[PDB]
């Protein structure tokens, strides 16, 4: 099953399983094998690789990683994902002295709605975008990643599960702990994030869910090198009120992306 | 607001509307199971609503474990006694995809009356997702129901239960039911309990949403309205008893209405 592949080193430990590089002896592709332990006696497949199996199989677009293959085993269960040669935030931290190039930063979050705004049209909320879900290539392509903490979501939303996106990029109606929240969540985070790859630091580095909130009032009332179309569309996402918050689709047409093009990035 | 998803429920619709035809099991797939027949599952369905009450579960975990029985179905045989352990990993399965606290797996042993072991359920659940090739996110009657319901002008909480009714009775009868799309049987559905209740038509609203008028949908309107007339006679008889509750407003004790009325 598995003797084609050579594993090369551990890449880490995602919201499930555990991911590796490796080689395809036979063609030489490069891969990220997600490893997921069953489980037998107990308790079956996980409903995180359940859904991210499940939905990443639907979803196939250029900015939301690709599953290659899934392979079975009796006790152990492989997803084959294609490589990418690291996630936002080691870029980030990469570039905390130089800084990210504006064109660069825009061309991400382009990239970000785009795979974003496909999610969405496709009933999937991802419900933990974090740089470190986010994978970029020496291409100069960013993907989302990490589908375990995704769900598919009806038509209108109901109540789904609270413990949800982690605290730093976790929308105000997730704190408050509103009965219904919906793909408004997903955009706050792309906010967080869009803010993160200026500044190259969190935005709303909280220590607790009060603290998160009091951070977040602060800000936005109860990133200074960012031109007038950058705040705009900042804000925008990063409204209180989720009905009036920007939808991902609405914000591929902002003013901020009229002049977008595809840098590849500065580093390796 | 946003939790109706405005710039999105359209690309969504359209998308359901794509996935339906190829998560639709084959309609003939009992004329070629040997040892089982449309009558045992009927049993089984009528079974699962059992669970899903026990267990408080939400419909659509209901609608998907009938959809992943279906396709297990059409594509392997399966011997009587063995009908049930499918039909419990596909509950398990459903729960897990859809449920913020699905049941232990030890709770799906439970309910089938120690007849299969825990590892009869959890191996059949590896073998249920192999043969679905872990497709899960199968559109339902209800991600239908529930999109039409938007259309209410006002909302009717009878209707919506009405609605929920019909298209749940509809999971019991493979004949005829397998050969309608679920948003053809919701559709139906919907139009039957609104007729019932305030006593009002398939809105146009939802003509140019769907592409579908009485004329398309008559044919399934037909069977379910016989379905709904006949429903105090049916062998199974656990979503009558479901739908008895304040809950769900009593909705099955309604009385059908006589006739529709639609030709020259
Ligand atoms: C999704 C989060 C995951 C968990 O560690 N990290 C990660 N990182 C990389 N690559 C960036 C990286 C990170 C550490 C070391 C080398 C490369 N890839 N490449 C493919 C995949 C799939 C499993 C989605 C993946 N997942």
């Amino acid at each position: 099953s598995m003797e084609n592949f050579q594993k090369v080193e551990k890449i880490g430990e995602g919201t499930y399983g555990v991911v590796y590089k490796a080689r395809n002896k036979l063609t030489g592709e490069v891969v990220a094998l997600k490893k997921i332990r069953l489980d037998t006696e107990t308790e079956g497949v996980p409903s995180t690789a359940i859904r991210e199996i499940s939905l990443l199989k639907e979803l196939n677009h250029p900015n939301i990683v690709k599953l290659l293959d899934v392979i079975h085993t009796e006790n152990k269960l492989y997803l084959v994902f294609e490589f990418l040669h690291q996630d936002l935030k080691k870029f980030m931290d990469a570039s905390a002295l130089t800084g990210i190039p504006l064109p660069l930063i825009k061309s991400y979050l382009f990239q970000l709605l785009q795979g974003l705004a496909f999610c969405h049209s496709h009933r999937v909320l991802h419900r933990d975008l974090k740089p470190q879900n986010l994978l970029i290539n020496t291409e100069g392509a960013i993907k989302l990643a990490d589908f375990g903490l995704a769900r598919a979501f009806g038509v209108p939303v109901r109540t789904y599960t609270h413990e949800v996106v982690t605290l730093w990029y976790r929308a105000p109606e997730i704190l408050l702990g509103c009965k219904y929240y919906s793909t408004a969540v997903d955009i706050w985070s792309l906010g967080c994030i869009f803010a993160e790859m200026v500044t190259r630091r969190a935005l709303f580095p909280g220590d607790s869910e009060i603290d998160q909130l009091f951070r977040i009032f602060r800000t936005l009332g109860t990133v200074p090198p960012l031109d007038e179309d950058g705040r705009s569309l900042l804000s925008q996402m990063l409204h209180y009120d989720p009905n009036k918050r920007i939808s991902a689709k609405a914000a591929l047409a902002h003013p901020f992306f009229q002049d977008v093009t595809k840098p590849v990035p500065h580093l390796r | 607001s946003v939790n109706e998803v405005p710039d999105y429920h359209e690309d969504i619709h359209t998308y359901l509307r794509e996935m339906e035809v190829k998560c639709k099991p084959k309609v003939g797939y009992m004329k070629k199971q040997p040892d089982i027949t449309n009558s045992m599952r009927a049993i089984l369905v009528d079974w699962l609503v059992e669970v899903g009450e026990e267990y408080k579960l939400q419909n659509e975990t209901l609608h998907l474990a009938v959809n992943y029985i279906d396709r297990f179905l059409s594509s392997m045989s399966v011997l009587r006694g063995k009908l049930q352990l499918v039909g419990t990993a596909a509950m398990l399965l459903a729960s897990k995809f859809e449920e913020i606290y699905p049941p232990e797996v030890a709770e799906f042993v439970y309910i089938t009356d120690d007849t299969y072991t825990k590892k009869q359920v959890l191996r059949m659940e590896h073998l249920v997702l192999k043969v679905l090739a872990f497709d899960l996110a199968a559109p339902t009657i209800n991600q239908f129901l529930t999109q039409y319901f938007l259309h209410q002008q006002p909302a009717n909480c009878k209707v919506e239960s009405l609605a929920m009714f019909l298209g749940e009775l509809s999971l019991i009868d493979a004949d005829p039911y397998l050969k309608y799309l679920p948003s053809v049987i919701a559709a139906a559905a919907f139009h039957l309990a609104l007729y019932t209740v305030t006593g009002q038509s398939w809105p146009e609203s939802l003509v140019q949403k769907t592409g579908y008028t009485l004329e398309t949908l008559k044919p399934c309107l037909l069977d379910l309205h016989q379905t709904y007339l006949r429903a105090p006679q049916h062998a199974q008889q656990s979503i009558r008893e479901k739908y008895k509750n304040s809950k769900y407003h009593g909705v099955s004790l309604l009385n059908p209405p006589e006739t529709l009325n639609v030709e020259h």
